[PDB]
DNA sequence: TAACAGCTCTAACAGGAATA
RNA sequence: AUUCCUGUUAGAGCUGUUAAC
């Protein structure tokens, strides 16, 4: 009675890299290879700008000058590898802002500051970052900071001030990748330099990497759900992402808000169906007009009977619709025998019961390890001792638990804001999670869709 | 016998040639008719469904059995036919079949002695079901014993009959054709295998880097325990405030279910609100707390009552989850020495109570989260690893020295802390263990519960 | 979906590799893979030999 | 979007190879809404000939 | 609609850095 | 907010079972 169905194993993905050259880990084929992009040299070179209090000025020079320098790691030495500079390692030159590009914070925000008023620091802030509209072709990322003085309105009831930025600035069409002193703290610096590199690189307009060998005609969708305190009641902001791949080389990643009052975090028939035509138009423009052939819908929470049907409705016979539903609680925990001396192999799924389960997002991998090579990596070992393992709960697929698994432990490897191995949850769920706190905060954002690049 | 996957492989390797002897069923049947695979196909009902379903596909009728029309049929090879036993000019029909190809036979389980001999008079010739004889039913079990005697007749004549066991015959065929090749669009879209609402995906065989998970069966199926009858209509909220104010040495629930004796239901009860008292039998332990959420939490209570009730060790509660906690007192017990040894660092004794190195009174000691878990059909009780505190509201006071003791309980010593502390709770080691426990044995209204003693486990299927 | 895909190869091939199986283009494969498909079934192992090198495709 | 002033750079110095590089590299702007677009009209203006 | 049980998730803080 | 998600403190939403209105 002891004995359950059998575990399989699914192997570590592998990324797509320049000279579509694959390697599992990322940063060692970012280091040998270089970014998937640069064979289509889609950023060339990168230009970025300053926003930021001229007090703090020359610490933004700093970093970006210690960008251009190679670094060391000292933490998680176990799996950083060595930094070669943004020149060397993505094979584009880092392009130093002109003074014309260069900005500086208003003197009003500061005063702002002592106001304790969000609304008003962020309006003032993108009041001071409008010198740099009409020159939005001179440089392609904006690096706004904002100094420890300003902690008392980054985040307090009700207002996220950097969710609250990124959602004033994302319908001018400019990234930013804003900087406090958390990435100037940071004892290892080649981790924080992985970091913002490859999150410049990626708001740019390259891609860094991309899922090796996946396939163009699968979709994989996945909605999630914020709060707003409501002074009387609650509101549940609901909003969806699409992970798919285009016929051309490059690959989408696109989320939308899935509107007009909703109290339950359970899209209606009507909602997901239009939320879910959206999706499949969305698809069809980048594919020619093809259908996908199968779709994955990945929820927080339990399908509804309606919203089921609501799923089905909106789409052709021959597409394949899989719901699955992901659970990141449960009582469930696994420990690796042969005793090992490392926790459970990443990836390893459990089949529970019929529609039931276990996924190891979280595990030792293997040959990723750059110190003492040859030995499994645990990514999490400094916050949790052992690995908790995800629950999936099927609710239409036909057949099939490697499908879904797979996808699911190959889409927790594509979050570029990112910089470890992994993530617990596909970047599906992550990033619908981040653009339901943007819409969250800022309700005049739902009817258009946007890209990762911006709020990632 | 043969596994149901093994069956769908046969006949898909060769399908153009085989029977079927007798919705999405009835429909994706008449489509592989019109796909000219499986050319002849022999029933017993009315069911005219299926040149309905024919006649949709394509769009022309449907031949359906004359004196000796279908043997006609049969010897031009005019295929297809649908021909109906309606149970001797389908006696020479079967026969030449018989001779020809291969025959599967689902949704029909005999019980009819005309197709009984039909059947045994085709197998006896020289070559007869080629390909091979497949009996396929819902359940292997549940088939009446006259389809498993002409099964072992005809593996005994040298024939390659076969009895397996798949689900519905609509669902058996929808999955058959998900794996049918070059089918043209206009019969993809006609069929589309509908929609499968409830997903039930088998779970794979035992197979044989094992994982051990924390998980231990519940192997009780059912339990007996006892109702109440009150004259007057009673809330859940006044039930439990009741047991607070009094605390008798029983388990109470609302569904009035109780557990234990019965002078301590008389104690929290009086004589005018009490009508009589009964027994309830819950025949299915599993669906009971999969349904109600009462039974849930008054199962779970009864379980952890009959596990801590003869052992030193003290029961808990946090956020209405059950907790193992070890006492100061009863610490220095031989049994925890294992225990002494688990969190013991660099192969030494290690501290399981003591103080906390950076606050005033906070006192701190090893405890198991225990819970329930109703997966399927199985009960499992669900044994984390956890550091109590003895102030409640005060505990993230050590949360720092929380981090600090579980920084290095990587997966050899928390496999160390669990099977000490299965051990502990058990007292046996998980090999052949099935010991059983008891709440309040000396009562009218008692539970017993035999827990198996070693964790859930699976090897990974391998070559 | 087909089989000469790179997508779908892949993720057959990492779906074999999930249960233990042989790696890659490696000896003791085509035979690995022919007895498992076929459970020791010489018959019918015979008879998809014949089906995947019948004399129709042969030009 | 607007084209880079280093492609009318690249054109005086007479360099096709690179000219179309630029002109390839000024399309991330439009990139990063690759779903809002259907069809892109390049235009290249007549002092470009050289690089024809 | 008002309690009760469980499952599950997010909201706000705090917080250290990958076998010692 | 370069990142990761481990804890703590709470609340909500889903289901249920009762009491009704
Ligand atoms: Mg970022």
């Amino acid at each position: 009675l002891s004995q359950l169905a059998a575990h399989s194993t699914i192997p570590e993905p592998l990324l797509l890299f320049k000279d579509n050259r694959t390697d599992t880990h990322p940063l060692r084929g970012l280091s040998q290879y270089g970014p998937y992009s640069a064979c289509f040299n889609l950023p060339g070179q990168v230009r970025l700008a300053y926003l930021a209090p001229t007090e703090h000025m020359r610490k933004l020079d700093a970093i970006v000058r210690e960008l251009q320098n190679p670094a060391t790691p000292k933490e998680a030495t176990n799996y950083y590898v060595e930094y070669g500079g943004f020149e060397k390692v993505f094979k584009v030159p880092l392009v130093m802002p002109q003074e014309h590009l260069r900005c500086l914070a208003l003197d009003e925000c500061h005063g702002v500051a002592a106001n304790g008023n969000g609304l008003a620091l962020a309006d003032k802030i993108v009041q001071s970052m409008s010198g740099l509209f009409r020159q939005k072709h001179a440089f392609d990322v904006l690096l706004v900071y904002l100094p420890a003085s300003w902690k008392k309105c980054f985040e307090y009831d009700g207002f996220d001030l950097h969710d609250r930025i990124k959602a004033k600035v994302a319908p001018l069409n400019l990234p930013i990748q804003i900087i406090n002193d958390t990435a100037l703290t940071r004892q290892c610096r080649a981790n924080v330099m992985w970091g913002v590199s490859v999150a410049l690189y990626a708001k740019a307009g390259g891609i860094p990497w991309k899922l090796a060998d996946w396939d163009k005609d699968e979709a994989y969708i996945g909605l999630s759900y914020a709060i707003k305190k409501n002074a009387e009641g609650q509101e549940y902001t609901t909003c969806c992402s699409q992970v798919f791949d285009p016929d051309g080389t490059g690959f989408e990643f696109v989320a939308y808000d899935t509107r007009d009052r909703k109290g339950n975090p359970y899209l209606s028939y009507q909602e997901m169906q239009s939320v879910l035509s959206k999706s499949l138009h969305l698809y069809q423009s980048s594919h020619n007009g093809r259908m996908p052939r199968k779709i994955f819908i990945h929820k927080t929470t339990h399908f509804t009977e309606d919203e089921i049907q609501g799923a089905f409705d909106s789409f052709s016979s021959s597409t394949e619709i899989e719901l699955v539903q992901i659970i990141q609680s449960t009582n469930w925990y696994g420990l690796k025998v042969d005793p090992a001396s490392y926790p459970v192999d990443r990836g390893l799924y459990q089949p529970l019961t019929e529609s039931e389960c276990l996924l190891w997002t979280q595990g030792s991998v293997m040959g990723v390890n750059q110190q003492n090579p040859g030995q499994p990596v645990f990514k999490e070992a400094a916050l949790t001792p052992l690995p908790n393992p995800i629950m999936l709960r099927r609710f239409s697929g036909n057949g099939g638990w490697h499908a879904t698994c797979s996808s699911i432990l190959a889409l927790t490897k594509v979050d570029w804001n990112n910089n470890t191995l992994y993530k617990k949850l596909p970047v599906t769920l992550v990033y619908s999670q981040v653009f339901a706190d943007v819409v969250k905060q800022t309700p005049e954002i739902v009817n258009e869709i946007y890209d990762y690049r911006f709020f990632m | 016998v043969l596994t149901d996957n093994e069956f769908y492989q046969h006949y898909l390797q060769n399908s153009q040639h085989m029977m079927w002897f007798l919705n999405i069923g009835h429909r994706v049947l008449a489509a592989l008719l019109e796909m000219n695979q499986t050319k002849v196909v022999f029933t017993t009902n009315f069911d005219d469904v299926i040149e309905t379903a024919f006649s949709d596909i394509s769009g022309k009728h449907l031949s359906v059995y004359g004196s000796y029309a279908a043997l006609s049929a049969l010897n031009t090879e005019a295929f297809p036919i649908y021909a109906k036993i309606h149970g001797r000019e389908i006696h020479k029909c079967f026969l030449a079949a018989a001779i020809r190809f291969g025959l599967v036979v689902s949704g029909y389980s005999g019980r009819d002695e005309n197709v009984m001999t039909m059947l045994r008079a085709a197998i006896d010739q020289n070559n007869a079901f080629p390909h091979g004889l497949y009996w396929t039913v819902p359940s292997i079990s549940k088939s009446e014993p006259a389809v498993q005697d002409l099964i072992t007749y005809a593996q005994g004549k040298g024939v390659r009959a076969y009895l397996v066991e798949t689900g519905t015959f609509d669902e058996m065929l929808s999955k058959i054709w998900r794996q049918v090749k070059d089918k043209p669009a206009a019969i993809d879209a006609k069929v589309r295998t509908a929609r499968v609402c409830p997903v039930s995906i088998p779970l794979p065989g035992p197979g044989k880097p094992a994982l051990r998970t924390n998980a231990l069966p519940v192997v009780t199926q059912s339990i007996r325990c006892g109702v109440v009858t009150l004259a007057s209509p009673i809330t859940f909220s006044e039930l439990k405030e009741r047991i607070s104010q009094k605390s008798p040495k029983a388990l109470l629930t609302y569904t009035v279910l109780f557990l234990g004796g019965e002078p301590e239901i008389r104690k929290i009860f009086s004589n005018d609100e009490i009508n009589s008292i009964g027994q309830y039998y819950i025949d299915e332990i599993a669906q009971s707390v999969a349904a109600s959420t009462f039974l849930k939490s008054f199962v779970e209570e009864a379980i952890l009552t009959a596990l801590l009730r003869e052992k030193p060790i003290l029961h808990r509660v946090r956020h209405r989850t059950h907790y193992a906690v070890i006492p100061n007192a009863s610490a220095k017990d031989d049994r925890f020495l294992d225990l002494r040894k688990a969190v013991g660092f660099k192969g030494d004794l290690g501290y399981i109570t003591g103080n906390v190195t950076n606050a005033k009174e906070l006192s701190w000691a090893e405890a198991v989260s225990i819970r329930l878990e109703e997966r399927g059909g199985k009960l499992w009780i669900m044994l984390k690893p956890e550091i109590w505190i003895k102030p409640l509201d005060r505990r993230e006071e050590a949360t720092d020295f929380i981090r600090s003791r579980r920084r290095y309980r990587f997966n050899q010593c928390s496999y160390q802390i669990l099977d000490a502390w299965i051990k502990i709770l058990f007292g046996s080691i998980g090999g052949g263990g099935t010991v059983n426990i008891s709440c309040f044995p000396d009562a009218e209204f008692k539970a017993e519960f035999e827990i198996g003693t070693r964790t859930a486990f699976s090897l990974g299927v391998g070559y | 979906h087909d089989i000469n895909n790179h997508a779908i190869k892949s993720k057959i091939q990492s779906y074999m590799d999930s249960k233990g199986f042989p790696l890659q283009w490696s000896p003791e494969e085509y035979s690995f893979y022919f007895e498992l498909v076929f459970r020791d079934d010489y018959e019918a192992q015979r008879k998809y030999l014949l089906e995947a090198l019948a004399s129709r495709k042969v030009s």
